[PDB]
């Protein structure tokens, strides 16, 4: 008749922006974006820190 | 007239020679915070007291 086929696909590893694994690690979450919008994947800059 | 204008307690017994009361406080903030975040700010107290005869 005929032969039954089976196949296989893999997941990525990532995305970016995530956190990779569980080791020690420390989000700062009081921040506000004073001007424009932040990319993900991309480091940042402390324009000033309110003093009180 | 001194006892008829201010008011009189019972608290002391006759044994006792002094006495104290005590006063507290407190400070404190928050903020804006987002989903994941660890950065959280904190409270505290303190407090004094005074004496008698």
């Amino acid at each position: 008749a005929q032969i039954n086929a089976s196949y296989q696909r893999d997941m990525a590893i990532a995305l970016p922006g995530m956190v990779a694994d569980t080791s020690k690690y420390n989000i700062d979450g009081a921040c506000v974006v004073n001007e424009g919008d932040v990319l993900v994947g991309a480091a940042v800059q402390v324009v000033q820190a309110q003093a009180v | 007239s001194a006892l008829r204008v201010f008011p009189v307690t019972t608290e002391l017994s006759p044994t006792d020679k002094t006495f104290e009361y005590m006063t507290f406080d407190k400070v404190g903030t928050a903020q804006i915070i987002a989903d994941y975040t660890d950065d959280l700010p904190l409270v505290d107290a303190l407090g004094t007291s005074e004496f008698g005869k």
